[PDB]
């Protein structure tokens, strides 16, 4: 078969249309203010 | 006091950015359009104006809000958000290539 | 309103599940072969 | 010859990055696996192993083919394949920061 069966566990988080993205910004959109 | 680099320029930039952005998304699909120029503008000026992937990164969720948002209240299919994912991963990508490229390495 | 009228061409292209990604490689994947 | 640097070796990163890039995805829900350990050791190796964002992307739809396929035969809500995207783009611009940093600037 191979081994590696990739799962992720499918059908557990509730995501709409734009279902999360990006928003996590990254903490890197800090890169100037004073 | 950068030459004369007021916190607006950069907010100037932004808003280009903003604008050509999303202007490489309407062009993605576009039948003549050189996207490319529209990637190859948002790449300079985003490596140039030093720009994080931050905010192309929320810069890509607000405007795919507005889709979503639209698709809804005008009944559209929203599987045509997969351009923006197209859109934004293949912008990142191309942005991401350029600083990899600016990197001098010995060998 | 502001005049940023997004609209994109909405109901445009038939993407499925995966619907296309980064299937562009973006003509990188070239870093190697002899 | 690179150091003794063979076309396996690579392709033995690959075969890591590969299981990694997905090990990451498998932990981006964890409670509590320091998905960053992932994130990182990719991250490292991405950089490190001069992987380009190719693979990362190529990589990337592969294994969403994956999770579709089974969420089809399984009949299991396809929405969770957001996570991969979440996965997918913030791993490209976690390693594309790291990109960003390993380039000494004057100033």
């Amino acid at each position: 078969a191979m081994a590696g069966i990739i799962s992720g566990t499918p059908t557990r988080i509730s995501v709409d249309e734009k279902t999360e993205l990006a928003r996590i910004a990254k903490g890197m959109q800090d890169l100037e203010s004073e | 006091a950068m030459a004369r680099m007021s916190p607006a320029d950069k907010r100037k930039l932004l808003d280009e950015l903003r604008s050509i952005y999303r202007t490489i998304v309407l062009e993605y699909f576009n039948t003549d359009a050189k996207v490319n120029e529209r990637i190859d503008e948002f790449v300079s000026k985003a490596f140039f104006a030093d720009i994080s992937v931050s905010q192309v990164l929320e810069i890509h969720v607000e405007l795919m809000d507005t889709f979503s948002k639209q698709l809804k209240l005008e009944g559209r299919s929203e599987d045509i958000l997969l351009d923006y994912r197209l859109t934004l991963i293949d912008v990142i990508a191309h942005l991401c290539e350029m600083y990899r490229r600016s990197i001098p390495r010995e060998v």
